[PDB]
């Protein structure tokens, strides 16, 4: 917000020159050589990055940085006089960062093409770059409103060759424009309009129908003799069928066309004589048909007027629709300025899954005195702020819960904001054909989908509604192969102020959870005692869980240096104390001090039994024990205990659980390891039930099979 | 009137200055733009 | 998977509803030339006699089956395999590469939604002499 | 305007600088 | 016009010296006499 209204003051404020004494402008650019040792209007800056790890790349806090785009020219006139300013805008977003140092992004996209981001960092490192602003799912939300489109692809003899090509290429280009909320269908005509693909009215513009719409475009063929008066009257009809659900509202039309001589006047006197439908005509490629009519129609039926003569211009003259259906949310004046949060997708800056707040910046030149209204209805740009699933994960803890339990968050499309089976990967579209842009969009039905709970469930969370459903459902294992019959208990509610409703999975067996007490500064010392890398020796081999306890502590993917670490800080401070996570530490130690009691005192008297090849134990706290040295390497499970398979799996059944090994892998199979079988280990505090851990033994394979 | 812009849809002098790109078939690729006098012109009389 | 060592007798079991199986498409998941299909078979029963004849190749084979009562595993005992020549047609559990649902038939009952409901697309203050063909 | 290198046909005529080579491409 | 006037709609454009109108017919039948590239002219003839 503040953002947008420091942005509008200073174009307000900006005067338009017209000569620049080639110096006069000062930025990062963004994309030139760290080492040129050598414009029009242009001085560079060579800044200093030192690092990041908020961001993983390297960043300098003292200037933002822009982005324009390799079609664009640095030096234009136009280009120069909004680098003035948006240089205003370089203090509010270091005010921004000072305020909420938590700040990931803040872009400025802009309506020539440009793009200033506060944290300057070099563009990304086959290298040309294709990135336009004006085009990323953030701008296009946050410059119209959902739209109805119907693409009316024109087939005849005409079209045939070269402008057919650049028709499927603006086609699919233009669809790559849209978004969840807008439905579209793509129609053809050559004497009878008929419908390239199986849709029939109109369809939400989702990853699965744009590429149905992709691929029948793309199948497409050019015959016949065109007769306009019978496409229009198609297109009109499909924009009026209410059966189904659509956006319903800005019905625009599009026609991809040569040039002809019939206008069709009888037409839209009969269809739009209120001008409801906007109709926008494209005359692609190089002929020499009368483009007269077409404009014509573009004038009368509220519209504008592109030209494509080249693979070049499809870009650009198909991203410019949103400049014209932007208008009436110009008009409303400071009503139209709501921050929308877009769906969930991957950095473009190589930052992960984020999602964007969008806020238009409006033209208010001679808006105090009123002067000035001719190009006031053109937004300027839209703001936007990245806020990263990390922190929307850290603002929701999980492991005071079982492993089993988890939040998740829908927006109103039904797509998962948070979910354990969402994971940093594009949407996958279809087989993959022989021979990171779009959205990761994933519905919540898919995770289990049950068709009596599961649907309901999801259609009041829709709703904005809260409530419990306590019901039997069926759980997929982590691993992807097994399937419990569990009981789960649903709860909803929605985060008012916004459209996304979170819930939170919970069974019955953890409506209650151990809290480490405070204990004493001698019960950590013989708690620590257990678990060092010298001293796994008599205990078994020791793990931990990469659960980040103190601040200082690092997280590492080997397990003996965040071993080593965890050692190292709490001998050198206290838990508590230091601004560290007291419950987590507490926790953890306790479960080495049970689990280190229980291996000592029952496993060190059996040390070889006939049966077994590793006696384990995982309890819920980080911590897994192998008692056998040698047996340690062949651990292969996660060493975050609230992701074993087995430990889920285990938690579930009220008995003893196998876990059949893996076949044909390169790993040691089921004859040096043994068979793996699992007990969740159950304890009555008071009357209540609780599973903290569970034990479980590797199974000789020869001992059974001369037994069996 | 034998001037022509590397990047044709640039008609002017002062707009072809920059990077503009070309599509040929399977490659992107990014060239600059050249404000360029014909091989063969009309501008004196001895070069017609 | 015992179904690629025995397919006969694993489809005899899901015949008789001894494994349950109910599939699911995994949309994040790589190919190697993607939608990916899933499958997981489980108990659907509780009981433990299980007893029936295959009738499998014109070589019927008497099969027992008996669930151990206190681990998750079961006991099914075949007369034989090799003996008895039966169909293959493998029943795999794996993961395979395939299409997701069919769009057409998706489309025709979408699922419910909440699209919003603020939109600007008329006022009658806009200006349409912009329309592109005087201006240029 | 094709550029240099790219594929040319001889009747377009369109090539930027000369004409289309023998091996077809400017 | 009658034995190529539809079919120099190629994948690469249509060529300049094509059979469409009767001024573009006239042109190249014209550059034919003068013997100038009449062979690529023939192999847009047999190509389409
Ligand atoms: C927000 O809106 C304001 C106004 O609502 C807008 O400010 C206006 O910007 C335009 C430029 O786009 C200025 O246009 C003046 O008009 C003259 C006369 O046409 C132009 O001089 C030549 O114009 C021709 C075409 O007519 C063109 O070749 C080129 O622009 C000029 N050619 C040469 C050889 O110079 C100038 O562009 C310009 N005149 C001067 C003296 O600069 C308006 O004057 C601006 N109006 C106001 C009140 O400042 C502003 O750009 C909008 N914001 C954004 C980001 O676009
Ligand atoms: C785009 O470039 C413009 C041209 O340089 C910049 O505008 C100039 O900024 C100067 C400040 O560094 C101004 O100098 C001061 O202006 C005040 C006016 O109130 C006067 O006292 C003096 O001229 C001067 N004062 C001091 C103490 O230096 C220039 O007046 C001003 N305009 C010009 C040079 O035409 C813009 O800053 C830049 N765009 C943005 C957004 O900053
Ligand atoms: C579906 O849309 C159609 C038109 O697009 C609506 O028109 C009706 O269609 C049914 C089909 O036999 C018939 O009742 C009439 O032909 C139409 N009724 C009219 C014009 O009043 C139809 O009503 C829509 N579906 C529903 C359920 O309303
Ligand atoms: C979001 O805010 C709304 C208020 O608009 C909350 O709804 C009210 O909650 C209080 C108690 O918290 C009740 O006494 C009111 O009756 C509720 N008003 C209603 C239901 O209209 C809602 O609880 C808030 N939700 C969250 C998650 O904070
Ligand atoms: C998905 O798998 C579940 C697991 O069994 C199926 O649930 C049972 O399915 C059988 C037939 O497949 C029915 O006779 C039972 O009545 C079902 N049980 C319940 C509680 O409904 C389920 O049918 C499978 N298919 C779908 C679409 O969910
Ligand atoms: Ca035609
Ligand atoms: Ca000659």
């Amino acid at each position: 917000v503040r953002l947008a209204l420091e942005a509008e003051k200073v174009q307000a404020a900006h005067q338009w020159r017209e000569d620049f004494a080639s110096n006069e402008v000062v930025y990062y650019n963004a994309k030139d050589d760290l080492d040129p040792e050598k414009e029009p209007g242009s001085q560079r800056i060579k800044p200093v990055f030192i690092e990041d790890a908020n961001f993983g790349r390297q960043i300098s806090y003292q200037h933002a940085a822009v982005h324009i785009p390799t079609d664009i020219y640095e030096g234009s006139t136009i280009v120069l006089n909004e680098l003035n300013w948006t240089s205003a805008l370089d203090e509010v977003f270091k005010k921004n960062r000072e305020e909420d140092p938590s700040l990931l992004w803040q872009v400025f996209g802009s309506a020539t093409g440009l793009a200033r981001y506060y944290p300057a960092s070099p563009w990304v490192d086959n290298k040309i770059d294709l990135y336009d602003v004006r085009r990323r799912p953030w701008y296009i939300q946050g410059a119209a409103s959902p739209k109805d489109m119907l693409i009316l692809v024109d087939v005849s003899g005409s079209v045939s060759g070269l402008t057919l090509k650049l028709i499927r290429t603006s086609v699919s280009e233009m669809l790559e424009t849209l978004s969840d909320d807008d439905f579209v269908n793509v129609a053809s005509f050559n004497s009878n309009a008929q419908d390239v693909s199986c849709f029939q009215h109109l369809v939400q513009a989702n990853v699965r129908n744009k590429k149905v719409l992709k691929d029948a475009v793309n199948n497409i063929t050019a015959k016949g003799i065109t007769d306009y008066k019978k496409g229009f009257s198609f297109a009109f009809e499909q924009l009026l069928n209410y059966n189904v659900s659509r956006a319903n509202c800005n019905k625009i039309i599009m026609l991809f066309t040569d040039g002809g001589e019939e206008r069709a006047q009888e037409i839209f006197n009969k269809y739009n004589k209120d001008k409801k439908v906007r109709v926008f005509t494209f005359s692609v490629g190089q002929h020499n048909y009368d483009r007269g009519p077409i404009q014509w129609m573009a004038c009368e039926n509220k519209g504008y007027y592109y030209e494509i003569p080249s693979i070049g211009a499809i870009r650009i003259n198909t991203q410019e629709y949103l400049d014209v259906l932007g208008r009436p949310m110009v008009l409303a004046g400071d009503k139209a300025k709501q921050v929308q949060w877009t769906n969930v997708y991957l950095d473009a800056l190589e930052l992960g899954l984020v999602i964007t707040g969008t806020l238009p910046v409006f033209n208010i030149t001679g808006q105090f005195e009123n002067k000035t209204n001719l190009k006031n209805q053109l937004i300027l740009g839209v703001m936007g702020v990245d806020v990263s699933l990390e922190d929307i994960k850290r603002l929701t803890p999980r492991f005071t819960l079982c492993p089993n339990g988890y939040y998740f968050a829908i927006d109103p499309n039904g797509y998962v904001l948070l979910h354990p089976n969402l994971q940093p990967k594009p949407i996958g579209v279809g087989i993959p054909t022989i021979n990171s842009q779009e959205p990761v969009t994933l519905d919540f039905l898919d995770a289990e989908l049950e068709n009596d709970i599961k649907v309901e469930i999801r259609n009041k969370m829709i709703d904005g509604e809260s409530g419990e459903k306590t019901f039997r459902t069926l759980v997929k294992s982590q691993d992807e192969r097994y399937i419990d019959k569990g009981n789960r208990t649903y709860t909803w509610t929605p985060v008012n102020g916004t459209d996304y409703s979170l819930a939170l999975v919970l069974p019955t067996y953890s409506f209650y959870y151990i809290k480490a007490k405070l204990e004493e500064t001698i019960t950590q010392a013989r708690y620590s005692e257990t678990l060092k890398p010298d001293n796994f020796e008599e205990s078994g081999y020791t793990f931990i869980a990469p659960r980040d306890y103190c601040n200082d502590l690092k997280i590492s993917d080997n397990n003996t240096e965040f071993l080593l670490n965890f050692n190292e800080f709490i001998d050198r401070k206290t838990p508590n104390n230091p601004s560290c996570n007291a419950d987590l530490i507490n926790r953890v130690l306790l479960d080495a001090g049970f689990t280190n009691e229980l291996v000592q005192n029952y496993w060190s008297k059996q040390k070889n039994i006939k049966g077994v090849k590793a006696r384990f134990v995982v309890t819920d706290g980080g911590i897994t024990r192998v008692y056998p040295k040698e047996a340690g390497e062949n651990w292969q499970e996660n060493p975050e205990t609230y992701e074993d398979s087995f430990y889920k799996r285990s938690l579930d059944n009220d008995n003893y659980v196998f876990t059949a090994p893996y076949f044909n892998k390169s790993g040691p199979g089921a004859y040096e390891s043994g068979i793996m079988v699992s007990k969740a280990v159950e304890i009555y505090i008071q009357g209540k039930l609780l599973k903290p851990a569970v034990v479980g033994i590797k199974i000789d394979v020869n001992s059974w099979i001369e037994n069996f | 009137k034998f001037f022509h812009c590397t990047d044709e849809s640039k008609e002017f002098e002062k707009d072809c200055r920059g990077k503009y790109l070309l599509y040929e078939k399977n490659e992107v690729k990014a060239r600059d733009r050249e404000w360029k006098k014909y091989e063969f012109h009309y501008d004196n009389v001895l070069w017609a | 998977f015992f179904g690629e060592i025995d397919p006969s007798l694993m489809r005899h079991l899901v015949n008789i509803s001894v494994y349950a199986f109910n599939k699911s498409y995994d949309y994040q998941s790589v190919c190697e030339p993607c939608i990916t299909e899933q499958t997981q078979y489980f108990f659907d029963n509780d009981s433990k006699s299980f007893s029936g004849v295959l009738d499998c190749g014109n070589c019927s084979r008497i099969f027992h089956g008996e669930k151990l009562m206190n681990t998750n595993l079961i006991f099914i005992m075949v007369e034989s395999k090799g003996t008895c020549p039966c169909d293959t047609r493998l029943l795999i559990q794996a993961e395979q590469t395939s299409d997701g649902p069919n769009p057409c038939d998706m489309v025709k009952q979408p699922r419910y939604r909440k699209g919003p409901d603020v939109c600007f697309d008329n006022n009658v203050l806009e200006d349409y002499t912009d329309c592109g063909g005087v201006s240029g | 305007c094709k550029g240099k290198g790219a594929p040319c046909r001889k009747t377009m005529y369109d090539c930027c600088s000369g004409s289309c080579g023998r091996r077809g491409k400017c | 016009m009658q034995l190529f006037g539809g079919q120099f709609n190629f994948d690469e454009g249509t060529p300049p010296t094509n059979f469409d109108t009767f001024p573009a017919a006239i042109m190249t039948v014209f550059q034919i006499l003068t013997g100038e590239d009449w062979n690529e002219v023939m192999y847009d003839g047999i190509k389409s």
